[PDB]
């Protein structure tokens, strides 16, 4: 028989999940930044540049966007990428970390 | 604060947020309706005219393509980002190049 | 059969009578702006 | 008036407060002709 609701259902709250890296010799996404990721990158930077201000970049540039850039293009950004693969049923996330530092870059300047 | 109701700070201090006037070569997003395409809202960069009888938006007339747009009496619209995150997407990703 | 106090309304007009093709219903465009459809 | 007319047409909540909006910091004009200006530029 189909009895009343417990309380093992009716759980809101998702279950946590544990990251899983795929180990670097197994990653399958692209080596390249997309536009989107490396605007994205660019703009995370810069922001936070706007935030603390403190960089590592040598030259010396008058705006957050620039400097940005620049550390971009000169492989110096503190950021990583994180590609979401898959969310597996029994509660692992999938992922691939990608270190723009060691990416081609699309843009241009 | 308003700008008028403060004058006694010789300078700015790190960490304040200055809102200041559009200048010549900041990107805007320039937009003409219905928006149909994927260039119908595109990033220039701006050129202020200083001349004070002027109010319209102007364009070379070889960017009319990216909005099917002419001159008998077409409006558009134009705002300028302000915060940083949208101003690097407007020039990287949204420039009408 | 004579009174006219309790006649419809409805009557003294003339009597009797998905989507419109020609309404911009689905066209999101500002009602201040439509000279951008003007057929030039 | 009901709180279930807000929602179904072009006017409705969902369609003019969700997927439109009004924006601050937006400016409007008629458009005008300039052969000095770059593709890439607006006057
Ligand atoms: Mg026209």
């Amino acid at each position: 028989i189909v009895e009343s609701p417990s309380i093992c259902e009716g759980f809101v709250q998702a279950s946590s999940q544990t990251l899983v890296i795929i180990p670097d010799n197994e990653r399958i996404t692209s080596n390249v930044l997309t536009t989107f990721e490396a605007t994205r990158l660019v703009a995370v930077r810069a922001q936070q540049l706007a935030i603390n201000g403190s960089t590592m970049l040598k030259k010396k540039y008058s705006s957050p966007i620039d400097i940005a850039k620049q550390e971009l293009f000169n492989r110096k950004i503190p950021l990583l990428v994180m590609r979401c693969i898959k969310v597996t049923p029994e509660g692992q996330k999938i992922v691939e970390i990608w270190n723009p530092r060691e990416m081609g870059i699309p843009l241009l300047d | 604060h308003d700008i008028e109701g403060l004058k006694q700070d010789f300078r700015l201090e790190v960490g304040d947020i200055l809102y200041r006037d559009v200048v010549t070569g900041d990107v805007a997003f320039f937009n003409r309706q219905p928006s149909l395409e994927r260039s119908s809202i595109g990033v220039h960069r701006i050129v202020v005219l200083e001349n004070p009888k002027i109010s319209t938006f102007q364009m070379n007339v070889s960017a009319c393509a990216w909005y099917n747009a002419d001159f008998d009496g077409d409006q558009m619209n134009l705002w300028v980002p302000w915060s940083v995150m949208s101003r690097v997407e407007a020039e990287l990703l949204c420039s009408v190049r | 059969g004579e009174d006219s106090s309790m006649d419809d309304i409805s009557a003294y007009s003339s009597p009797g009578l998905l989507d419109d093709p020609f309404s911009i219903e689905d066209v999101d465009i500002s009602l201040d702006v439509l000279d951008n459809l003007a057929p030039q | 008036p009901s709180i279930m007319r807000r929602l179904p047409r072009k006017e409705g909540r969902i369609r003019k407060s969700l997927l439109g909006s009004q924006v601050w910091s937006i400016s409007r004009s008629t458009i005008c002709g300039n052969s000095d200006l770059h593709l890439d530029e607006v006057g």
